């Protein structure tokens, strides 16, 4: 009956670090698919199982809109099987992931000449990420085998570092926006319908 | 958790960590190089040594892995690189007295001033002073003037310092385990436990000497011409069977003998290709000369410049109020940002530097990919080889008709490629002497089998009998003649301009056989050949990672420096300079000098 709140989550002012991604769950709701494009320098569309092409002719149980930004580079490994530090340690897409990501350049939004340090990205981790997984945790990352005592050392680092994005960037290292509409398949009424 | 393994996530941690901040050293580098101000100075300087005080830092956290426990040998060489860049080999004191030599070397070379000595009060720097009588008097007192000058007063003051100089360099390379700082240069060429491809320090003083040898039949027949024609322009001045005088090459040292193309042209009527007027005539601008250099590169295959290139490149002057510091220089700043600083002027000569600095880019593009340690020329000399092989396409006469700069009611005889190769020789062949006795110079200086008392005895001894160049005016050990260029006083290896011009031969002669160029080596155009450009950018992706033995033969099917292709391109020449020096002396006599 309303419309998907779709703007809250492509046109936040300030998208979420990528290794602490926001996740809107969007139901209840008309889905406007048609909506989603901002007249990006690099726009990305690609969808995964299901149709990009008609979208919006498909009801579904919940859609999980995960928004972050990478650079770049990184953006391809948003998607099924993909490895890298955001795959690994930020994002990682399932296999059977059913869903689209939408990605697109945000140098003019989240790119500063004395450098963007908002974003960050986690560079290390014991494991990879189960897909969907979320690790917020700054605990010093343990290289070693001396203990870490929660401050950074030799062999015991910050987990995270900062893209400190610039305008003059190359597009590789510019700062991306990336949507991720993950749609739920369940056995519910599946209330996200609309045209 | 082994030590691999922690070094592989430190390095992960420092290429994150150091690509950010060298970039913001090479960006305030820029803004300062672009836009000269007293704000722009000190924002570089603080960039500067927050990258530096970034690599001393990590230079010791990397030292503690140490090398024995590594296998994988692309951490190696990242950690190696990381650990030999560590400064803390010295004491704190003998770094702070090297650092506080290379500095007043460096100012007194900078601000070294001498006065004429009529009127004292008049005063002339290096450069553009005393570089301007050096590249354009023809009048022997004048030269000898500034010549000597420059080494009497500035290069004396070098003497000592370089003595202590060279104390301290040798201790610190004696300390990295190398035999002396010599060696701690020839390590730039080293490889090691990559069978096949390993090349050690000892081996290039070899390869150099070995490949010099075959140079040097086409450097005395090139000496013998240039001293035949000097001759004639000085009869008083210049024996027909001694050594050139050191201040009648065309520059400060003789380093190249470009500016003797005057006086030793092979066939002064016939006009030499210069497209400056048809550039002019077709209204380029200098956004004209890097689309066509970039387009030259696209038709080898290769990437066109990033949309950040040609947004902030400084590709003109400012002129006005903004000054810059013009000299040719392309810039990785790192994260893709691929910039050239250049005040393009609408000339050919300009145009060729346009595609040799874009040449630079295209190999920072390539090897981008690789981690920040591992981002650089396969050795010293592989980045400006691979500049220069897109100078020498884009200059012929086939790659300059192919784009409406030379029209084609224009032929080329083969007096006007004897006069080409003539100004080339004199710049490519002329310096190899010139740069292998200097090195070999510093060389047997860092070994200690010069004494200090015999410094500038030796200097000139292998002056004249190396290179063919005597001094004009004796000079004892008070002098430092070598110091009295700028990469010897501002602590500079120079065998790289060797081995480049070596490299870049080879380069070209590989690529120009991967685009099937039929004809002489020195009329070749790699444009349109994507399979000559593959063939580089095969070793331009690698960088550093691979070996640079291992580099030169993904380009051209050797693994060690060749001459052949050097005297390939020169042959024309070659066969040309033995003819003229029918009856002429060809080699020189070391005992003879101007001074009697
Ligand atoms: C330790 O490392 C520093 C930094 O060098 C930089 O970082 C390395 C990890 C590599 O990636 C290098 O490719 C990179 O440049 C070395 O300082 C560097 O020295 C060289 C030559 O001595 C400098 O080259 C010249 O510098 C002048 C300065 O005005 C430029 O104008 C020239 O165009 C030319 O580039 C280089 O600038 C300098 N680096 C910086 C940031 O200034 C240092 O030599 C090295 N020490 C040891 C012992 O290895
Ligand atoms: C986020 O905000 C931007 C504004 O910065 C919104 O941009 C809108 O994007 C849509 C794309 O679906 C545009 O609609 C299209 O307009 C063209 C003509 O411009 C038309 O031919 C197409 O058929 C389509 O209707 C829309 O014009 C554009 N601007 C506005 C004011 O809506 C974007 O919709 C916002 N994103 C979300 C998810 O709400
Ligand atoms: C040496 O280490 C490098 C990494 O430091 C290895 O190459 C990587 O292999 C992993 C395994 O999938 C990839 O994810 C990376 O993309 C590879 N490259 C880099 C730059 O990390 C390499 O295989 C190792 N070689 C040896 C002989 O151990
Ligand atoms: C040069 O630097 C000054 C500050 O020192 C600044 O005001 C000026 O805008 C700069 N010029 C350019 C062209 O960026
Ligand atoms: C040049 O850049 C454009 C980007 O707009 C790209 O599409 C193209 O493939 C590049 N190379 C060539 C040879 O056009
Ligand atoms: C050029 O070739 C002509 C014959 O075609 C010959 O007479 C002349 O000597 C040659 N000149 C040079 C410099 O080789
Ligand atoms: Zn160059």
């Amino acid at each position: 009956t309303n419309l998907c709140p779709f703007d809250e989550v492509f046109n936040a002012t300030r998208f979420a670090s990528v290794y602490a991604w926001n996740r809107k769950r969007i139901s209840n709701c008309v889905a406007d698919y048609s909506v989603l494009y901002n007249f990006a320098p690099f726009f990305t569309f690609k969808c995964y199982g299901v149709s990009p092409t008609k979208l919006n002719d498909l009801c579904f149980t919940n859609v999980y809109a995960d928004s972050f930004v990478i650079r770049g580079n990184e953006v391809r490994q948003i998607a099924p099987g993909q490895t890298g530090n955001i795959a690994d340690y930020n994002y990682k897409l399932p296999d059977d992931f059913t869903g689209c990501v939408i990605a697109w350049n945000s140098n003019k939004l989240d790119s500063k000449v004395s450098g963007n340090y908002n974003y960050l990205y986690r560079l290390f981790r014991k494991s990879n990420l189960k897909p969907f997984e979320r690790d917020i945790s700054t605990e010093i990352y343990q290289a070693g085998n001396k203990p870490c005592n929660g401050v950074a050392g030799f062999n015991c680092y910050f987990p995270l570092r900062s893209y400190g994005f610039r305008p003059t960037y190359g597009v590789g290292h510019q700062p991306y926006r990336v949507v991720v509409l993950s749609f739920e398949l369940l056995h519910a009424p599946a209330t996200v319908c609309g045209p | 958790s082994t030590i691999e393994e922690q070094a592989k996530t430190f390095l992960d941690k420092f290429n994150h960590e150091a690509e950010d901040l060298f970039y913001q050293s090479s960006l305030a580098s820029w803004n300062y190089n672009t836009n000269i101000t007293e704000e722009n100075v000190q924002n570089m300087n603080n960039a500067g040594d927050k990258w530096s005080a970034f690599l001393k830092e990590q230079s010791t956290l990397a030292q503690m892995y140490p090398l024995q426990e590594i296998q994988n040998l692309t951490v190696k060489l990242q950690l190696q690189a990381l650990q030999q860049n560590g400064s803390s080999v010295l004491s704190e004191d003998k770094s702070k007295r090297l650092n506080t030599i290379l500095n007043t070397m460096s100012t007194i070379y900078s601000t070294g001033k001498v006065c004429n000595p009529d009127n004292p009060q008049e005063c002339l720097l290096l450069e553009p002073g005393l570089n301007e009588i050096m590249a354009n008097s023809l009048d022997y007192n004048e030269r000898l003037w500034a010549w000597e000058s420059w080494r009497s007063e500035v290069g004396k003051q070098l003497r000592p310092l370089y003595e202590e100089y060279v104390v301290l360099k040798n201790e610190m390379a004696r300390a990295n385990h190398y035999e002396d700082y010599g060696d701690y240069w020839r390590g730039d060429y080293e490889v090691n436990g990559v069978d096949g491809y390993d090349y050690s320090r000892g081996q290039l003083i070899e390869d150099v000497e070995h490949t010099f040898e075959e140079i040097k039949p086409l450097y005395e027949h090139l000496h013998a011409y240039v001293r035949a024609k000097l001759m004639n322009a000085y009869p008083s001045y210049i024996s027909p069977i001694g050594c050139l005088p050191a201040h009648l090459l065309g520059d400060m040292w003789g380093r190249f003998w470009t500016n003797l193309y005057s006086l030793t042209v092979p066939f002064g009527q016939k006009p030499n290709i210069d497209v400056t007027d048809a550039m002019v005539d077709q209204a380029w601008d200098a956004q004209r000369i890097f689309k066509e250099a970039e387009k030259f590169f696209v038709s080898v295959g290769l990437p066109n410049m990033t949309q950040g290139f040609w947004e902030n490149s400084m590709l003109t002057d400012p002129g006005n109020v903004q000054k810059a510091v013009c000299h040719p220089t392309a810039w990785d700043l790192g994260k893709g940002d691929f910039r050239i600083l250049m005040c393009t002027k609408v000339t050919m000569d300009d145009f060729l530097t346009a595609h040799h600095e874009m040449g630079h880019i295209q190999y920072d593009m390539a090897y981008a990919a690789q981690p920040f340690l591992l981002r650089n020329g396969a050795n010293e000399g592989f980045h400006e080889a691979v500049g220069e092989i897109m100078s020498l396409s884009a200059a012929t006469p086939k790659h300059l008709k192919s784009i409406g700069l030379l029209s084609p009611d224009f032929q080329e005889d083969n007096e006007t490629e004897i006069n080409f190769l003539l100004k080339q020789a004199l710049t490519i062949v002329g310096t190899l002497p010139f740069t292998y006795m200097l090195e070999k110079w510093r060389w047997m200086v860092f070994k200690g089998e010069i004494p200090k008392d015999q410094w500038m005895k030796k200097w000139w001894e292998m002056k004249r009998e190396i290179v063919g160049v005597v001094e004009p005016v004796p000079h004892d050990e008070t002098y430092c003649d070598p110091a009295s260029l700028f990469h010897v006083s501002n602590d500079y290896s120079f065998i790289r301009y060797y081995t480049r011009t070596l490299y870049q031969f080879q380069f070209q002669e590989a690529l120009c056989q991967a685009a099937k160029h039929e004809g002489p080596l020195h009329k070749c155009d790699i444009s349109n050949s994507t399979e000559a450009g593959q063939k580089l950018f095969n070793m331009l992706r690698l960088g550093k990672s691979e070996p640079w033995t291992l580099a030169l033969e993904n380009v051209v099917g050797a693994k060690n420096m060749n001459v052949r292709p050097l005297l390939n391109y020169f042959e024309p020449l070659f066969t040309w300079l033995k003819d003229q020096n029918k009856n002429s002396f060809v080699g020189w006599s070391t005992d003879w000098s101007p001074y009697a």
